[PDB]
RNA sequence: CUGACUGGGGCCUGUAGAGCACUGAUAGGGCUAGGGGGCCCACCAGCCUACCAAACCCUGUCAAACUCCGAAGGGUCCCAGGUGGAGCCUGGGAGUGAGGGCGCGAGCGAUAACGUCCGCGUCCGAGCGCGGGAACAACCGAGACCGCCAGCUAAGGCCCCCAAGUCUGGGCUAAGUGGUAAAGGAUGUGGCGCCGCGAAGACAGCCAGGAGGUUGGCUUAGAAGCAGCCAUCCUUUAAAGAGUGCGUAAUAGCUCACUGGUCGAGUGGCGCCGCGCCGAAAAUGAUCGGGGCUUAAGCCCAGCGCCGAAGCUGCGGGUCUGGG
RNA sequence: CGCCUCCUAAAAGGUAACGGAGGCGCCCAAAGGUCCCCUCAGGCGGGACGGAAAUCCGCCGGAGAGCGCAAGGGUAGAAGG
RNA sequence: CGAUCAACGGAUAAAAGUUACCCCGGGGAUAACAGGCUGAUCUCCCCCGAGCGUCCACAGCGGCGGGGAGGUUUGGCACCUCGAUGUCGGCUCGUCGCAUCCUGGGGCUGAAGAAGGUCCCAAGGGUUGGGCUGUUCGCCCAUUAAAGCGGCACGCGAGCUG
RNA sequence: UCCCCCGUGCCCAUAGCGGCGUGGAACCACCCGUUCCCAUUCCGAACACGGAAGUGAAACGCGCCAGCGCCGAUGGUACUGGGCGGGCGACCGCCUGGGAGAGUAGGUCGGUGCGGGGGA
């Protein structure tokens, strides 16, 4: 008698990591995520991890535009 | 459940939204061209030009070309310089290329 | 008949104090009206049993009105089994969707022969005048041996009320009846080891 | 007797009883009913010899509705084995039963024999029972 | 207005924010009383804390 | 002044619950490919099926690794309260890196363990200091600087051991139940509710009547209401089931059901609630902590009063910290 | 016994057990960049060989297909062809 | 660029076994005995009433299921004890429980009688000698009213045996 | 400032599916051609050019209809932050604050910004 499971990975830590009203710097992480959760709106770029970022200064703000999907935007200030 | 015309359409100007300038939208019709020059963080047209408008000619292409510096003429006069071309679901070549060299002489920046 | 049922209002009082003083909540509206209610249970009760969804009952108000309603829901609390909170629904001059009691006339060949009738609808959904109501609606079952089966199609209706659900959905049935002849078989009967659903490079 | 004919799972864990029926409250097929009164886990073996008891009560008629379903595995280690080394195998199979629930219906026979079948068929049952017999609260649901 | 507040029931035993709450209040020993003024977030932690307290409104 | 905690506001979430739209499970029914089987055939198509049954549909459900939904909460940021043995920064010194009980949420285990493994919280640890809990680390109460032959309380208590009520009003319990247990059983008791039947005289007793077909059969070998199911029809009735059971080898043999005379007022059955009864067997001598308690000294409801700690107060003192 | 994916995990993050289930130790010179174009599975109907399923035509079909491999997230207003 | 340094934060460039001949330091942080908690397992008792018993559920029985009690079994757990709680069987000496083996009292019986079965009350007393085996147990011989089953650290090694 | 149409956005189905109707002056489409630019893994179907005889048949635009789809109260309940009780347990309740999902009533055959072109 023995397991054939017993294993599991690390946790990724991901989510949002800046919320709406929130202060960012050009580069701040704002979303860590699998594919295109949220996807990137007016001043927020991509990485090839789906990862979303300041563009510029400013403020974050969230956007939820129905069958288009969510978007974070970051409002320059 | 859309058609390769709507796609088209949707998947250039979604590029082209992308960089935020100005964007040149050219709509062709069977016989005419028309032309503004949108802004979409605002959801307003800037400035128009259209071969139904200027009551021009005969050769599409040649009248395109024309609509096309006649666009550029309005858009400097207010300011305007910089812009993205919005080819919509037609190919750049023929009348909207022609279109697109006339804007180009006319003085618009791209 | 047509019952009768004497209703009150409520604003605030809590519908625990309510139904712990034998009051049973409630609402009534429609279109046009909607109102927080209340019945004495006991009085309600009486009347619901007999009169149910099919039949209209009259709550005569305080305020003097005597409205004329169907009961559109009732919520039964799931451990007791007691009703908790009614939906009196407000008739008027329109036609109503709601349901009508079906008549199963004759006894089926099928149960002569030892079968069961399998009354699958005791009523039908029906678009209808208020003034037009039927007591019920008769079915001849007696053609019915097992194991057939009737629709609402096969239904005869009165005149003024229109089905209001598919003429395909059937709505009795004559089934072989339980018989201990069957439990040897049954209770030798091997059965197979539950598959599990392949996971990963299996599918 | 009852079980799934295929899970997407071999081992279910054991979660909770808490609570009233989620549904399966009022009676839906036939004329009188049996109702649980306190919760459980009811083995794919009782329910079978409710039913049993209940087509015997009867003899030839009637029709039984079974209105619970065993689809959670029960687990259990082999005898006198420790602590460890991974899960209990499938033993049986159960079905849960909160307060409230009908379990039982029958149809097509005389109210003294709906009666006495749904007792005897309770006397099988691990929980504690109440005989109803169809309202209209049921018809209205 | 104000709150009068008395602490009457031991928080010991009871979630640290709960403590946490009386220190907010000033609160350090039993049947001690302080008049706080009526505020939001004042009356945040009193209603936090009142099955340990006696409020009574004053002036 | 930035802290814990709190107020307001935005954003994030996929749990409880629920649902079945997805993935799967699922009872029954409908509809209907596909098989099984029976008619009818090999000239290849038919037809019938109370058989197993796909997809679909309806009713009704199930799911940690399902979700069309979806809270309470939680997290974070902004503004504000918040001066606390708060917070932040640099540095010096550690110890710890065996935890444990309890509550709640799970997993494992057997819906076992003073079990095990996580999460949130608490307490013991280190509060084996104090009151209650008979006794008892972690349950209730409460954070012991010192002193007082002062006061008020907390949990818990107020018949005696034992401080304070043999306190007040309403109710139940007759089991010493209280003062350890389940399915299940029961004319225990009190109280509600719903049915039947009855002065067109019911129930009990003192009296009758219970009857033709017909010892009916799908019925073997007896099966005459009373060995299985797919029959309950009537004649005659004031009434009487092709019958409740006791009866036979099958009968015959009696009563009920059911109508008639006597009395003359209720009677029979179901269900629910409260408190009790049985179910209840273990090993040195018993016992609710003891004595002892019965319109309680038990239980439920509603009161007033007191007792009661190292908690709080009064009085005096010490030390540290802050302020004068 | 390292690594990935899901569950457990109590709707932020994290969270154990010899708890419940599966994968990795590669690969691709295109399976990479960019421009341009295109849109699926499946169902019914029609069509020689040709069948449940080869290719063709019609209608319906928002995504249930695809995306090298496990799972999950994502995704046709493309990441698919 | 050379790592299944995969025991995957990788001790060396380089490594398996045995000890009943054994030793030291520690641990009741951790097993084996006993106790404890638990009661799955075990023993006993009920609920249900299919069915058996010519007839007849309940004389005697009780399908499939269901609820419990006990704490003698086998285990689970790892809580005192590893600066020691001596461990099976026997002998000796008892003492207790009662779910009673006998004897006393009783109900039912498919109890004519005699003898039985079954349940109930009952723990006062009694409960044999022998062959086998270390055995407990068990089988066997010869008897008996009977040849009971359990607890007491699987009662009892500062009481013996070994 | 109102009506129609052509572009382009926003809300993200109350906007969709289906049935019916309607429009060609203008605009848009289909349309006529395939010399020319450009193009088909074949096809002028598409993309593309040059055109202006025809037709609103297709498409599109605008209306109407609630069969489907989508939206959806109020009431009550589940669940729950915090605070309390009960049960030997599985579990069950009270207080305060929050409060679904299903369902019922009901709603919907879109609303709106910018610029053009035409009309009153
Ligand atoms: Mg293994
Ligand atoms: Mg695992
Ligand atoms: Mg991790
Ligand atoms: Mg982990
Ligand atoms: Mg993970
Ligand atoms: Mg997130
Ligand atoms: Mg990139
Ligand atoms: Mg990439
Ligand atoms: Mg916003
Ligand atoms: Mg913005
Ligand atoms: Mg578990
Ligand atoms: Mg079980
Ligand atoms: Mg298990
Ligand atoms: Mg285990
Ligand atoms: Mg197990
Ligand atoms: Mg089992
Ligand atoms: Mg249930
Ligand atoms: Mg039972
Ligand atoms: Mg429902
Ligand atoms: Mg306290
Ligand atoms: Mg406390
Ligand atoms: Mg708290
Ligand atoms: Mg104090
Ligand atoms: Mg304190
Ligand atoms: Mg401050
Ligand atoms: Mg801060
Ligand atoms: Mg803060
Ligand atoms: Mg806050
Ligand atoms: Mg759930
Ligand atoms: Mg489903
Ligand atoms: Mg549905
Ligand atoms: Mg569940
Ligand atoms: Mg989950
Ligand atoms: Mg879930
Ligand atoms: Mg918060
Ligand atoms: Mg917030
Ligand atoms: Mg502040
Ligand atoms: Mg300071
Ligand atoms: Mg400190
Ligand atoms: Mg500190
Ligand atoms: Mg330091
Ligand atoms: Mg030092
Ligand atoms: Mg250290
Ligand atoms: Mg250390
Ligand atoms: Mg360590
Ligand atoms: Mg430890
Ligand atoms: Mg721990
Ligand atoms: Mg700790
Ligand atoms: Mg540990
Ligand atoms: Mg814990
Ligand atoms: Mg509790
Ligand atoms: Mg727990
Ligand atoms: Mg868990
Ligand atoms: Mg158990
Ligand atoms: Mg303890
Ligand atoms: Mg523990
Ligand atoms: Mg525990
Ligand atoms: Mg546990
Ligand atoms: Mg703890
Ligand atoms: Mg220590
Ligand atoms: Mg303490
Ligand atoms: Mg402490
Ligand atoms: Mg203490
Ligand atoms: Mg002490
Ligand atoms: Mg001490
Ligand atoms: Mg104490
Ligand atoms: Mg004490
Ligand atoms: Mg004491
Ligand atoms: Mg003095
Ligand atoms: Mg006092
Ligand atoms: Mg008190
Ligand atoms: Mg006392
Ligand atoms: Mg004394
Ligand atoms: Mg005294
Ligand atoms: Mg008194
Ligand atoms: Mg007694
Ligand atoms: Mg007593
Ligand atoms: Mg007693
Ligand atoms: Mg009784
Ligand atoms: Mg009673
Ligand atoms: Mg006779
Ligand atoms: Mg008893
Ligand atoms: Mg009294
Ligand atoms: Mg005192
Ligand atoms: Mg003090
Ligand atoms: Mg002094
Ligand atoms: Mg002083
Ligand atoms: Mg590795
Ligand atoms: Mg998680
Ligand atoms: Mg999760
Ligand atoms: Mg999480
Ligand atoms: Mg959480
Ligand atoms: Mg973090
Ligand atoms: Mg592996
Ligand atoms: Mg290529
Ligand atoms: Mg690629
Ligand atoms: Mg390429
Ligand atoms: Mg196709
Ligand atoms: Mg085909
Ligand atoms: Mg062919
Ligand atoms: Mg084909
Ligand atoms: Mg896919
Ligand atoms: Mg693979
Ligand atoms: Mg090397
Ligand atoms: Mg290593
Ligand atoms: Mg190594
Ligand atoms: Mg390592
Ligand atoms: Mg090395
Ligand atoms: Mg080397
Ligand atoms: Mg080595
Ligand atoms: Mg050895
Ligand atoms: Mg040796
Ligand atoms: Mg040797
Ligand atoms: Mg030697
Ligand atoms: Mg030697
Ligand atoms: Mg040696
Ligand atoms: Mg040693
Ligand atoms: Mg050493
Ligand atoms: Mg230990
Ligand atoms: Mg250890
Ligand atoms: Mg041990
Ligand atoms: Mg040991
Ligand atoms: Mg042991
Ligand atoms: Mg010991
Ligand atoms: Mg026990
Ligand atoms: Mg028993
Ligand atoms: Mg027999
Ligand atoms: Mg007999
Ligand atoms: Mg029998
Ligand atoms: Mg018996
Ligand atoms: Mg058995
Ligand atoms: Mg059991
Ligand atoms: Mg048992
Ligand atoms: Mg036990
Ligand atoms: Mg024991
Ligand atoms: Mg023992
Ligand atoms: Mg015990
Ligand atoms: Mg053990
Ligand atoms: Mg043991
Ligand atoms: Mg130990
Ligand atoms: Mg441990
Ligand atoms: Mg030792
Ligand atoms: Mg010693
Ligand atoms: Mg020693
Ligand atoms: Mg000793
Ligand atoms: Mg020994
Ligand atoms: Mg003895
Ligand atoms: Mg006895
Ligand atoms: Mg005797
Ligand atoms: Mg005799
Ligand atoms: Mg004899
Ligand atoms: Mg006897
Ligand atoms: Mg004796
Ligand atoms: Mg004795
Ligand atoms: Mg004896
Ligand atoms: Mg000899
Ligand atoms: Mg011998
Ligand atoms: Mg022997
Ligand atoms: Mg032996
Ligand atoms: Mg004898
Ligand atoms: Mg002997
Ligand atoms: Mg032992
Ligand atoms: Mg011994
Ligand atoms: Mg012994
Ligand atoms: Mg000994
Ligand atoms: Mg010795
Ligand atoms: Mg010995
Ligand atoms: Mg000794
Ligand atoms: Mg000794
Ligand atoms: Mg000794
Ligand atoms: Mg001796
Ligand atoms: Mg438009
Ligand atoms: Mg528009
Ligand atoms: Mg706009
Ligand atoms: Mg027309
Ligand atoms: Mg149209
Ligand atoms: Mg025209
Ligand atoms: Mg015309
Ligand atoms: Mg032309
Ligand atoms: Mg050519
Ligand atoms: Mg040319
Ligand atoms: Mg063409
Ligand atoms: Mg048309
Ligand atoms: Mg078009
Ligand atoms: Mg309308
Ligand atoms: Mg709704
Ligand atoms: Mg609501
Ligand atoms: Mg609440
Ligand atoms: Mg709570
Ligand atoms: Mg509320
Ligand atoms: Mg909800
Ligand atoms: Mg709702
Ligand atoms: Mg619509
Ligand atoms: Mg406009
Ligand atoms: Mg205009």
């Amino acid at each position: 008698g023995s397991t054939r499971n017993g294993r599991d990975s690390q946790a990724k830590r991901l989510g949002v990591k800046r919320y709406e009203g929130q202060v960012v710097r050009a580069g701040n992480i704002l979303v860590r995520q699998r594919g295109t959760r949220f996807k990137p709106g007016k001043n927020v770029g991509m990485g090839r991890d789906f990862t979303l970022f300041a563009l510029v200064d400013g403020v974050v703000e969230f956007q939820d535009r129905g069958r288009l999907g969510r978007y974070v935007h970051v409002r320059p200030l | 459940r859309l058609t390769a015309y709507e796609r088209r359409k949707f998947r250039v100007r979604n590029r082209i939204k992308r960089t935020g300038r100005l964007r040149l939208s050219v709509f062709r019709s069977l016989k005419h061209i028309y032309a503004q020059i949108i802004d979409d963080e605002k959801g307003v047209t800037l400035v128009s030009a259209s071969s139904l408008a200027l009551k021009l000619k005969g050769n599409k292409t040649e009248v395109a070309r024309q609509v096309g510096r006649a666009l550029a003429e309005k858009a400097l006069a207010l300011g305007i310089k910089q812009v993205a071309f919005d080819r919509g679901p037609y190919k750049y070549h023929g009348r909207v290329k022609a279109l697109a060299e006339g804007a180009r002489e006319g003085g618009l920046e791209f | 008949m047509e019952y009768r049922l004497k209703a009150y209002y409520r604003e605030g009082e809590k519908p625990s104090a309510l139904r712990r003083a034998g009051k049973l909540p409630g609402v009534m509206y429609n279109r046009h009206l909607n109102r927080k209610v209340y019945v004495d249970l006991v009085e309600f009760d009486k009347v619901f049993r007999q009169a149910s969804i099919h039949h209209v009952i009259v709550l005569e108000l305080p305020d003097g009105q005597s409205l004329p309603t169907l009961v559109r829901q009732v919520n039964l609390d799931k451990r007791r089994r007691r009703p908790e909170h009614v939906d009196f629904f407000v008739l008027s001059d329109e036609p109503v969707e709601m349901y009508v009691p079906l008549r199963f006339v004759g006894t089926p060949a099928g149960v002569r022969a030892g079968g069961v009738l399998q009354e699958i609808h005791r009523d039908i959904l029906v678009k209808v005048s208020p003034r037009n109501i039927p007591e019920f609606i008769e079915v001849d079952v007696s053609g019915l041996e097992i194991g057939d089966s009737l629709h609402a199609s096969d239904l005869k209706l009165p005149p003024g009320v229109e089905l209001a659900v598919s003429p395909e959905e059937t709505i009795a049935a004559v089934v072989p009846p339980e018989d201990v002849e069957k439990l040897a078989e049954e209770a030798a009967a091997e059965v197979a080891e539950p598959e599990v659903i392949k996971k990963g490079k299996e599918e | 007797m009852l079980m799934p004919r295929r899970m997407k799972y071999r081992k279910q864990q054991r979660g909770r009883l808490k609570g009233a029926t989620k549904g399966g409250d009022y009676v839906a097929f036939g004329d009188y009913g049996l109702v649980a009164l306190e919760p459980a886990w009811i083995t794919a073996q009782q329910i079978e010899a409710a039913r049993v008891a209940m087509v015997r009560h009867f003899r030839r008629g009637g029709k039984i509705f079974i209105r619970i379903f065993p689809d959670k595995p029960y687990t259990k280690k082999p005898l006198e084995v420790r602590m460890g080394k991974g899960k209990g195998n499938v033993e049986g199979y159960v079905a849960v039963v909160k307060p409230g629930r009908v379990m039982f219906e029958v149809a097509g026979v005389t109210e003294e024999q709906a009666m006495e079948a749904l007792r005897i068929a309770g006397h099988k049952l691990p929980i504690k029972t109440k005989i109803v017999r169809r309202d209209a609260y049921d018809e209205a649901q | 207005p104000r709150l009068k507040v008395k602490l009457v029931k031991s928080p010991i035993g009871y979630p640290k924010d709960q403590k946490a709450a009386l220190k907010a209040l000033g609160l350090r020993r039993l049947q001690q009383e302080r008049v706080l003024e009526d505020t939001p977030a004042i009356r945040g932690n009193v209603e936090k804390v009142a099955h340990l307290v006696r409020v009574e409104v004053v002036e």
